[PDB]
């Protein structure tokens, strides 16, 4: 009902104005700097989790990287012996880790 | 399998809590040269390390 | 015996397709909800245009 | 239904964070080292009775 | 009695790797605990970067 | 309420002011030494323990 | 006959058993080179042997 | 007057190091005056911070 409307926002034109005056303007701005430094601290750890997270992901890259080659190591030890079929197989795996750190490194 | 579940998975949470223990002063930093110093001395430790070797 | 070697080595590559799949699928997953994090707090936090209050 | 489905699905979602938020990294690791001995426990006792067996 | 024989023996090869396994484990367990450990208080003290508090 | 939040901001600039007055400078930067001192300690408990377990 | 299908069928249900339990590491391994010196020593074993003996 | 003693100890240790890795490799080790070059370094650093400040 617009009796209750009216009736509601002259309740609220009180308050409001009693708000409005135990309002003090230094001693309030403290709070306007607290609460930004304090969001902006939440801010700053995700943007850290970011990172983290960049810098975690990095890990398998830089094992399938090094391991493009660790491969390579693997397949002449196997060779050595005179086995063509271990190397082979090496050669398979180094081609899927290969493409796995294609993959990770455009990541 | 449950015991190794929560291996893992207690694992993944230790490398994660490093990572964001590195990124703080990753993070951070007086200034970009002084993070490359502290990542690596200069030539002044490589001067020293053929000096006295 | 043979058969089932290309039947096993057909479900070797299925499967590692699939364990590659989930792994980037999760590294895509965890990217992106450090992206909502930052999003979240930053949608509280932006530059102080003097013509709103937000 | 697809609407009980996605329902559930978010009930899940945060009972699966609370879970999550009272978990405590060193305290944890306690039980992933007692459960695994104890089943060690068990499979020695498997490889005795065998041993005894033959 | 003899294949019983090579059955203990694959049996003893199980056990013993799967000791050594859990053993690693532990020794790897407490390890990264105390890496927790580090981390836990280290991230309540780090630099003093004048632009922060933390 | 809008109401609600911007009566409980009012009431916190008076604590927080209060607190601010009953600031000494020299005498306050005690603690941030005391505590620093403290969990320096923590940190190197947990570095010896790390020490010790290798 | 009764017994003697009982008997038969939980025979085939343990050979598959083991079977899976070999499977699974046969299914994972930290590299198929490391697959192999599990499966086999390698020249250093041999060599030990012929010393020792 | 009592913060500038750090900053001569580790200013006389700047030295001081050297003669220990000197009096180290006397008999012949390296890595008794290279851990006393990494040490010296630190304090290095150390003494600069100090000096500045």
């Amino acid at each position: 009902m617009g009796l209750f409307d009216r009736i509601k926002r002259v309740v609220s034109s009180n308050l409001n104005d009693l708000v409005n005056k135990a309002e003090d303007p230094e001693k309030m701005l403290e709070q306007a700097i607290l609460e930004m430094q304090e969001d902006l601290v939440q801010l700053r750890q995700g943007v850290a989790q970011a990172i983290a997270a960049q810098k975690r992901s990095e890990k398998q890259y830089n094992d399938a990287q090094n391991e493009i080659n660790k491969w390579q190591r693997n397949a002449q030890l196997a060779l050595q012996k005179g086995d063509e079929n271990l190397a082979r197989q090496a050669l398979e795996r180094k081609k899927t880790y290969t493409d796995t750190s294609a993959a990770l490194k455009a990541s | 399998s449950s015991a190794m579940s929560a291996f893992e998975r207690m694992e993944e949470k230790v490398l994660m809590q490093e990572s964001r223990a590195q990124a703080l002063g990753e993070l951070a930093g007086a200034d970009l040269e002084t993070q490359f110093a502290q990542l690596e001395g200069g030539s002044d430790v490589d001067d020293e390390l053929a000096a006295l070797k | 015996l043979d058969t089932q070697s290309t039947q096993v080595e057909t479900l070797k590559r299925n499967l590692i397709q699939l364990e590659s799949k989930i792994s980037e699928a999760k590294t895509k997953k965890e990217m992106l909800k450090a992206r909502i994090t930052t999003a979240k707090a930053q949608e509280q936090l932006q530059g102080m245009v003097r013509g709103m209050n937000t």
